């Protein structure tokens, strides 16, 4: 004779998707205003096997949506460059022809007066028209609205910790060689993820986490995470020492450009150590053999400028100092949106960055799966029912 | 720690940490939704414990008999050699039926207490 | 304020000695008892409520404003004779027994 | 005998209340009503329960009206505002004989310093003369309102939606098949969500609605008040097949940085009149049954279904959205009949197309419906009518009824006439013989 | 079913108190207001039950005597020949009076229970 | 705590008489009080003294003003110009007036012994 | 010994706290402050309670400031933006004799291919010369800012505003009639809502405010710091009767598809100067009493009142919203005196009217206040006064005071100075002799 | 009145706890945040009294002994002189410590109750 007994506090959970909030120790500091745990706790769950799937992880989709929303809200209250889209009279500034000095007739704050203004554009920002070869328009002029980023709003990525709402928990896979799918036999429970840097790139993954033991290749040879021996530190620079200029295109709407360049014009570039890259490629091939314009270049945000580097000296080898030229682009469609673009105004002085290569994409959300692959969100269900011999009075 | 005994047998859990962790309270739409949902989950669990006569307890004994249809295993193989995950997830899909029976029993008990003047 | 009352010495019997009052001290009342040549000890307090460290069977009937003594604990050893007190005002106490 | 107050929580009682309802579907409606519906929704029949309903005081209709207007207003914000087109148009007749014109104008295009002469096709109802030269036209009310182009990828297609009450509230439904929309109902059930309702917009005939289970039911707040709308709910639908036979080829002209105006570049084949085909036998039988019921309501009276009173096409004609095109059909071959009660037992309606419309009668706002390429065909079910009775007939033996009702609420009361929202009051007290302790 | 007993007698409907209780707790601004309001109404009733000595109960007796002016019907006519809707319609202008009397009784009860603990 | 007995200090007729409890418990922890333990009579409490003097003297003995220093842990009382009425023994008791738990001014929790300081 | 912890819930204690207060009332303000106040609101006097107040650090002022700015910004969003009017104006003088100009301009109207020549009436303060040609003006600031029309159906008339605490919080009030704004208050009461406050905007004189209960009270954060505002709360008001005598006929110019610009089409009768009348005897007595109170903080000094040191009309003139139009009055006849303390017992101020107003010192934004037809009259009560003391003026046995304070918080700080928001903490513990029964 | 006893001694103030308990219990984006916060504060107090063995009572006696380190004053010199505003300052630095001890005591009590289940 068994009776129903209700137990509250049962250590069980089920898969669930909920809204996660972010915390951090600038758009990211403003958005992720919740402070982090100064000494985060983690509980190892012994004798627990949990199935993970990094390609069905809704934390990646939420991270993506939060990034798109934050970029849209950050650029929304900023100057829209619609007074432009006029024929430009461009003369070469110089490698020669990469930067042009373009003049144009723009209506200023007063609607009765036209002014002849000058601005500096990169070859990638303008499209030639007519047969004069000095008549140009902005590359995205007739298809999109180009919004100038506010000069006081920084998009520099900082570590972001994703935290579950109370009542939910994040399970972490502690198998250092886990391939991103299937059962994990060393599972721990955390409230917040590690610090994830929302870095945006197209080929090489810069900054972020590193594999604890060896290079791990995850697919289904697609996403490669570099072992404890960090891959090449990549030193990228824009040597052209610029002086920022500002003109007005309407009441309260200032357009920023480059007024002059001090010294000689030089090409932007990135320096990758040759021996370390050769060792990285060798180790990647060893692991691969166990199983057997904007989309052909390495894009990244360096100092606030958008670099497009020619990654052809890195992936031109056959198996069993490397200076990559880079172009700088100002008018971009960062998220491939229809009808929208950002102008990303130029920064004066010179720019130098030093980034850590942590992984590779061979053959977007894939830039972040490489960080969130070890986490899943579950819902806690503390109410359980089981038979006992005890009966209520 | 929290869920530390999740891999232990059902009779070995003896946990209070997982309810302490449930004392949820110790642009702006997403935070309001998260806070409202946390409140709703707290209140729903408290409501269920209330209507079952289980408020304030972690182990609540009821007067509903166990039906072998739901599970025909003996206690020797339920509280030992099995975890709470396996019990609740793989061999228990009668949760709503059992809850309804618990609620009916609690309501019958309270009405019986009101009707029987020897308790009044 | 007054607390005159009927009484008799304890003699292993179920007492029913009613107390008088100047006010309807339904709860503002207490009972205590003392053996001959001994200090008193509380038998009941707040009318019906039993005194601490005493048998519940020895508590007074305490029917609110018509409170009266009681002794279900009608032991041969019940040497202590009860008296009531009115807590409501002026420290009025019964002489009783 | 002594009794004490006992508190009961969970008492099955309610009171009338107005709250905010949410929506569950199953483009604009699927996006707005972003709540999955329950498979096999539950309904509880309340036995021995009588509840008073009033379809003309139902705040669910007011909420549906506000939600529809809000959804239309929000849906048109992120898309082209047609202000550069409020210019003199040089229009020439195509091919009828002036219904559609080929209009040319001087407009600044996607490049700020470039002006071009461009052509667009407009319907006669969308333009007005500027001067006495037979060539200069202007867009209708473009100088007094902002014309917003309908968002090209946003489909304003009516789909079934369900209105759902929040927790603590319930929707009561009247299940009397011949209920006249007011007074007590003795076949009452409780639901959480309403049935599927299509937000169809029309001015005279109710399309794609619910049919009566057993008979045509005619409802009016006050039948002797000639100022009230009479809603006729049919028990059998009438098929109406509406076609726009012109094989329009869509053209897209750019007027700014991704700001494009959509028009018709050419028509392939000839130009023909849009029309709707209503079966004559079905309509005649429908009118026979409607007049029979009206005679029951209006004893021994001759009923004449005269056409509408005249004036602006928005009220005079039967309008509807057919595949994104807005049709205005004369609807004069329907009605225009005299019935005496002693009777026993295709119709092709011409239609006009209007691209610039103001559905919600807003001041300073209008919408431009871009043309849809190819031929357009719709087949709708007429499930009811809105009739208005003429006044001044109190001393005669003949009553005059015309198509057309009141505002848009009349098109939603025809579905939300059996539902009311109530608030649950789980607490109550009662005497019993058991005292606390 | 939910409100299935609405047309049943007061006695019979008292067997369904949990059925309605489970349904009390369950753009953008409108949905947050609907959920917050539902929580506020739930808590309003739970607080009122907590002012009274009725927390955690479906049926809660009190020490307040029934005043014949509110209703002079027999217990059988109320519980077996009347529905809860009819009862609420009859006791429409005594709800606040009864609630205040219950609160006063609970305050007196708490005052009497706070003291005389025998502990000190 | 220890229910310390009242001390006796007998006196000549028409001379002051006094008693003290020498309580083991801290005087400031409870509302210690004195009563007139007359033979064949009610307790006839003199004053429900508070834990820090400020005694609420009984109307029957309104002239009583029992008080003592808390440092001495010894509640005390005295009768000025004591006479035959002083035969009633001076009883020590602790009122059941626990701080912020009860508001009684009688219902003595314990009695010790009374000092038959007759005069 | 033998003591145990006992938990008490409902403990009458509180701690300093900040939160968001809701607005109650009994039009922008009527629309926003939709919550009705309680009839017959209660106040509980707390006996034997001393509470420290600091009017200069009171977060209620910061909230009122943010709420006022937010409403002034939000109510002008769905309204006409006057960007087509940043054009060259001819501005032939209309007059006096130059205060109001009749400005003609070429503006494209609601039809995009039709340009019209329109006429509008502007005040001298609303326009700036463009070139050496005298007949060439543009709007006062359409270079860097967007001018939004006041939106004639939106009324900004100040009404009583009650700030109310949310549940769990309470507002403590200081009932000391001569409280100096800082330090302990020994007569403290608890309220749920503040008294009604009118959000009147002014730069020098505080209009339609509260009066002191018994005496004029002069408050300052630090009376020896020349950088702080001195707020004078009067115990008797002085009426100021303001008139705009021109009989205006309003005209509507259509600038876009449903966007109309409102101006004055014609003025009927003669052109007259706007002005305000302050009774001379009442002002002289009020100022005398102010000096009597100032001499208590600045002992045995001569008290000298002067006009402000100089700057734009928004800084040196007394500005206010009268009848819906913004007046800038030359308050030089009120603060031009020398007092020694032994002086025992109609002033007409000329005023200008301005239409392009940069409120709240915003960057890149301005409001255009359209004219109101007919004549404007109002009568306000002067209830307080903002003074600034000249720095670097010591060692001469003289103090010089000038009208004008700091930013708008000083006006709102002239009210809300007797109130503070506290959070209620009903839970606490204490020892007793009982132990939990188990 | 509300907080009327704030200047009263702790003893007298403890007799009017219902004034503050009743005032506090019976409680676009900014308005929703205010409503959610008020709900969260109510529930926070209920959760704290819940984890303590104090729910449903205004005065809850615990099993935690008083430490002379927190305050070495006698009861008369606490309850009949100081007000609650002063008391909550004197031991402010020990509030969290005391609260933790109370929770720990309840946990031990729960274990002692768990050891003795009904009919087991
Ligand atoms: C490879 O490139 C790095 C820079 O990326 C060179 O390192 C710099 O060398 C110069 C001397 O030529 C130093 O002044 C700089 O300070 C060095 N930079 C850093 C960041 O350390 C390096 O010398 C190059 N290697 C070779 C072989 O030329
Ligand atoms: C990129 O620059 C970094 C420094 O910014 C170089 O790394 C440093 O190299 C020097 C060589 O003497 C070491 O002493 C430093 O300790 C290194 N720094 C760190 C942080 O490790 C790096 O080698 C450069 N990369 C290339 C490709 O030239
Ligand atoms: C009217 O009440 C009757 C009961 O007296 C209802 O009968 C059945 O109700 C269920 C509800 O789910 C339906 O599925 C059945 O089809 C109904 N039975 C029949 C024979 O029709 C009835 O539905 C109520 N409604 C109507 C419109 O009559
Ligand atoms: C001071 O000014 C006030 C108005 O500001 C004058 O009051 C007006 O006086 C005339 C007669 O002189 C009356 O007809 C008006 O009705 C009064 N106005 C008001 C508002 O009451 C006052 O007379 C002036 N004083 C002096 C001495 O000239
Ligand atoms: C499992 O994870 C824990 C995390 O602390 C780690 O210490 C332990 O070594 C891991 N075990 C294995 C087998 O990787
Ligand atoms: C996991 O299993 C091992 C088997 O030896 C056991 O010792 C250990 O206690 C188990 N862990 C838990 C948390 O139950
Ligand atoms: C309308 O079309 C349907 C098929 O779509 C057909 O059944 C019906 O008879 C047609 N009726 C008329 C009147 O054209
Ligand atoms: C306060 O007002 C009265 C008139 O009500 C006045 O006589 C008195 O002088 C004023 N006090 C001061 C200090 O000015
Ligand atoms: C202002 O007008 C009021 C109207 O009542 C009048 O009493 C007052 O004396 C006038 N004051 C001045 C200074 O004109
Ligand atoms: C305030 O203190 C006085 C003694 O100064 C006392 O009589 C009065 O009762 C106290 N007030 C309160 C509310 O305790």
């Amino acid at each position: 004779e068994l009776w129903v007994t209700v137990y509250y506090g049962v250590p069980v959970w089920k898969e669930a998707t909920t809204t996660l909030f972010c915390a951090s120790d600038n758009v990211w500091a403003t958005h992720c205003c919740v402070p982090t745990d100064p000494s985060p706790q983690e509980v190892v769950l012994e004798n627990v096997t949990e199935n993970f799937n990094m390609w069905k992880n809704n934390m990646v989709e939420q991270m993506h949506e939060d990034i798109i929303s934050l970029w849209d809200q950050s650029l929304k209250p900023c100057v829209k460059l619609t007074p432009l889209c006029v024929t430009l009279n461009c003369t070469d500034l110089g490698e020669k022809g990469e930067i042009k000095n373009c003049s144009f007739n723009i209506t200023t704050s007063v609607r009765d007066k036209m002014q002849k203004e000058y601005a500096t554009f990169y070859k990638l920002d303008i499209v030639p028209i007519d047969n004069d070869n000095n008549s140009y328009r902005l590359i995205n002029c007739n298809t999109s609205v180009i919004t100038q980023a506010c000069p006081k709003v920084s998009f520099e990525p900082i570590p972001i910790h994703y935290c579950a709402p109370a009542g939910f928990a994040i399970l972490k896979c502690n198998n250092k060689t886990f391939n991103g799918t299937g059962p994990c036999t060393n599972v721990s429970t955390v409230q917040c993820t590690h610090g994830i840097r929302p870095v945006v790139s197209t080929q090489l993954l810069l900054n972020g986490s590193l594999a604890e033991e060896e290079i791990v290749i995850r697919s289904e040879g697609k996403t490669i995470i570099v072992q404890l021996n960090e891959s090449v530190e990549i030193n990228c620079t824009r040597p052209n020492n610029n002086t920022r200029k500002s003109i007005h295109i309407g009441p309260g709407r200032a357009f920023y450009t480059t007024g002059q360049i001090i010294g000689n014009i030089r090409q932007a570039h990135c320096n990758i150590s040759r021996a370390k890259w050769n060792n990285t490629l060798h180790k990647i091939v060893k692991k691969l053999r166990e199983q057997f314009p904007e989309i052909v270049m390495h894009s990244f945000n360096c100092g606030g400028e958008f670099f497009y580097c020619n990654s052809t000296q890195l992936f031109n080898s056959t198996w069993y100092n490397i200076t990559l030229p880079c172009r700088i682009k100002q008018i971009i469609n960062l998220w491939q949106e229809v009808g929208k673009a950002m102008y990303a105004p130029p920064i004066g002085g010179q720019i130098r960055c030093s980034s850590n290569i942590t992984g590779l994409l061979l053959t977007m959300r894939d830039n972040w799966r490489s960080e969130l692959y070890k986490y899943k969100v579950v819902k806690i269900e503390p109410l359980g029912v089981a038979p006992t011999k005890c009966k209520r009075r | 720690g929290f869920l530390g005994a999740a891999g232990s047998t059902m009779g070995a859990a003896s946990m209070t940490l997982t309810v302490q962790a449930r004392q949820l309270l110790s642009w702006g739409i997403k935070q309001l939704q998260a806070r409202v949902l946390a409140v709703e989950h707290y209140l729903k669990d408290q409501q269920l414990l209330g209507i079952w006569g289980c408020s304030g307890k972690l182990i609540c004994t009821t007067a509903v008999p166990w039906n072998a249809t739901w599970s025909n295993k003996t206690l020797d193989n339920i509280w030992n050699n099995m975890t709470w995950m396996e019990w609740e997830k793989e061999i228990s899909n009668y949760t709503n039926l059992i809850y309804n029976l618990i609620e009916e029993s609690q309501n019958q008990q309270e009405k019986n207490e009101t009707e029987n003047l020897t308790l009044c | 304020x007054x607390x005159x009352x009927x009484x008799x010495x304890x003699x292993x019997x179920x007492x029913x000695x009613x107390c008088x009052x100047x006010x309807x001290x339904x709860x503002x009342x207490x009972w205590x008892x003392x053996x001959x040549x001994x200090x008193x000890x509380x038998x009941x307090x707040x009318x019906x409520x039993x005194x601490x460290x005493x048998x519940x069977x020895x508590x007074x009937x305490x029917x609110x404003x018509x409170x009266x003594x009681x002794x279900x604990x009608x032991x041969x050893x019940x040497x202590x004779x009860x008296x009531c007190x009115x807590x409501x005002x002026x420290x009025x106490f019964x002489x009783x027994x």
